[PDB]
């Protein structure tokens, strides 16, 4: 019988490489985000994130007014909110 | 993100310690075992029905054959096709 | 006293809070503060060949121990009553006295021959006491390895004769009352009896280890010397709670892992008959976690007596083969270890990490090895979280199953 | 004399793709692990980590009594452990 061409693009050797670099890059993928969430935790995991979101959106907001000086004013509040964690604490508790 | 994650809470709250979401678990478990040992198996079926198929038969339709004696000419030569040649039928294939 | 100590600890906690009502379940997670925190009292070969068999053969005298002892003890009590049997033997306990009911104690007489005979056998601990040992080793243990032959004829070709054997073996040997049967012993004797008069239509290899088989079990027999309406008692008896209660988890698993790289190993008809097998391995591999998660005991029986006569009837459609009745053999060690599970019954309150015990380079070698192969890790800590008790989400079980795994 | 095939699966110009493709992608993967711990420092250098490991395997250990309401007052001591590093130093000291 005859055989229509199965083995015509790999040599024989050529799959188990294959199929083994498959799963070794799909497994070192998904080893991505099913156990390496601790390090993202302190960005992740707040409270009640208001007090972020009316500054957020109030850099969304200047940029249309072009009172383009209030943009570092506003933008250097929050990149200082992501660079001490302590005063995440301090401002993303919950209201009474 | 999480402020929509954390409004989602708002409309559903879960009572304290308990309330543990027992067919929910199943819900979003079973796809991801199922996700990852597919991830692992398909790869590995596609490998295999590419050689499996076969059975496309090759009944040979010529037949050329010759004696030569010497070098100097083919003195008996003939070919047939497949009126002389017989398909065999499975009586004749117990037979053999 | 851990219970004790952290409800004691969260009492504290909870009452200078305030200095609870409407807590649910994202008000309770989101409320940490410093307060928690804070620090309260913290209450020229040949030497070699020798000395490394004699270590092997005193592994062996460990586990030839208990066995050891109760021949010595017997065999002490033996010599005085044949020195005495020289006219009458007529008193048992008034013979047991003459040198107290019911220990393993040894603070008793000592014939100076019996000492002189081990004198003798400790001039010669170069390679007599080590097959001696092995002989008191298969004396000693004397019943695996009539199941070790009764697997080992069935693995040679032996395709419908001796497939009933193995099954009751598991089921009936490996599942009752720790001293096997009354009389499993008789009805197995006498079908390996009957199995090689039968081969008389008149085989080669197959009687060749039969009569093995027929020793084997008359060794077991001899040295034993001691001796529909029914399946509902005895599987009732399997819930009495008489059994010592140990468990192994971590062998059947190790032993299924060792069976997927035997059929990965098989890839070099049957290669396109291997992956069925294969998935519906897989789907054992997940299934046996949540039986051992639930700690349940009567689902594993019945995926037991499942799994044996599925793959049995297996056992008769791979040939339309050396590595595949290797594969067998290879999971013959799962059902035995399955059914020791069964035997003993689930210890109580272990759940743990199969790995972390003790913080030994060894350990932590052995724990960066597991989290390298794909798909383990992350499958461990979905199918724990999906099967076990929990009130926390997915997403935030990972948390806990990372932080855990780093800080080890 | 004859050439057994090895070209036959890229057509000349698809092997020096491929091997700049093999060299590209573990390279920025290898450039992962030896040249980028700096970020994840403080989940990974501390000194004596009893304190955390005794309160994760009582959050392993509830959750075998089943006494369920007894996670998510330790879990959020967790958590709020690893939201403010500064109680980290707080609290993985050494001991006298």
């Amino acid at each position: 019988k005859v055989s229509p061409p199965s083995l015509g693009f790999l040599a024989g050797y050529g799959i188990v490489g294959l199929y083994v670099s498959i799963v070794l890059v799909v497994g070192k993928f998904v080893r991505g985000f099913f156990s390496e969430i601790s390090h993202s935790i302190m960005f992740e995991e707040l409270p009640c994130v208001d007090r972020i979101l009316k500054l957020c959106q109030d850099i969304f907001l200047v940029r249309e007014t072009r009172e383009l000086e209030l943009e570092e004013e506003l933008y250097a509040k929050l990149i200082f909110l992501y660079r001490s964690p302590e005063t995440m604490i301090k401002w993303t508790r919950e209201r009474e | 993100i999480i402020k929509c994650s954390r409004e989602t809470e708002k409309k559903y709250p879960q009572p304290k310690g308990q309330k543990k979401k027992k067919i929910v678990k199943y819900g979003m478990g079973g796809l991801i075992i199922l996700f990852l040992i597919a991830i692992i198996w398909f790869p590995l079926l596609f490998m295999s029905l590419i050689r499996s198929v076969v059975g496309v038969v090759n009944q040979p339709i010529d037949v050329t054959v010759t004696l030569k004696l010497g070098g100097y000419e083919p003195l008996f030569t003939m070919s047939a096709q497949q009126p002389s040649i017989v398909p065999f039928t499975p009586q004749a294939y117990e037979e053999l | 006293r851990q219970m004790k100590r952290i409800r004691a600890k969260q009492e504290k906690y909870r009452q200078s809070q305030a200095s609870r009502p409407w807590l649910d379940h994202a008000t309770v997670i989101h409320s940490g503060d410093y307060f928690l925190f804070e620090s309260d009292s913290e209450e020229f070969l040949w030497v070699l060949g020798q000395a490394t068999v004699d270590g092997l053969t005193r592994w062996l005298r460990a586990f030839t121990k208990h066995h050891r002892t109760m021949s010595d003890v017997l065999c002490a009590e033996r010599y005085l009553l044949t020195q005495e049997l020289l006219r009458v033997g007529e008193v048992r306990r008034g013979v047991l006295d003459q040198l107290a009911s019911e220990l393993l104690l040894d603070r008793r007489l000592h014939i100076p021959e019996l000492e002189e005979a081990e004198r003798f056998e400790a001039q010669q601990g170069r390679t007599l006491r080590l097959l001696r040992a092995g002989y008191q080793c298969v004396a000693a243990h004397s019943e695996l390895l009539c199941y070790f032959i009764i697997i080992l004829n069935h693995m040679v070709t032996a395709s419908a004769a001796s497939l009933v054997l193995p099954v009751l073996v598991f089921l009936w040997a490996m599942l009752t009352i720790p001293r096997p049967s009354k009389r499993f012993w008789m009805t197995a004797i006498v079908f390996t009896e009957v199995m090689v008069v039968t081969k008389y239509l008149f085989t080669d290899s197959y009687i060749k280890y039969d009569l093995v088989q027929l020793m084997a079990l008359f060794f077991h027999r001899s040295q034993l010397l001691c001796y529909q309406p029914l399946q509902r008692f005895f599987h009732d008896i399997l819930h009495t709670k008489y059994r010592a209660a140990t468990d192994v988890y971590a062998l059947m698993f190790l032993a299924d892992i060792v069976d997927i790289i035997i059929i990965i190993f098989g890839f070099w008809q049957v290669p396109q008959a291997f992956l069925f097998m294969l998935l519906v391995q897989f789907g054992t591999m997940v299934i046996d976690r949540a039986l051992y998660l639930r700690k349940t005991v009567l689902g594993k029986l019945a995926f037991q007596v499942v799994l044996v006569v599925a793959i049995h009837i297996w056992m008769f459609f791979i040939l339309p083969n050396a590595v595949a009745q290797l594969w067998y053999f290879v999971k013959c060690i799962y059902f035995a270890l399955s059914a020791y599970q069964i035997r003993c019954g689930y210890p109580t309150r272990i759940l743990g990490n199969f790995l972390t015990k003790k913080y030994n380079h060894l350990n932590l070698f052995l724990f960066q090895g597991f989290r390298l192969v794909p798909f383990l890790v992350e499958l461990r800590a979905v199918m724990d979280w999906v099967w076990t008790d929990t009130t926390l989400s997915l997403s935030n079980w990972m948390c806990v199953e990372d932080i855990y795994a780093n800080i080890f």
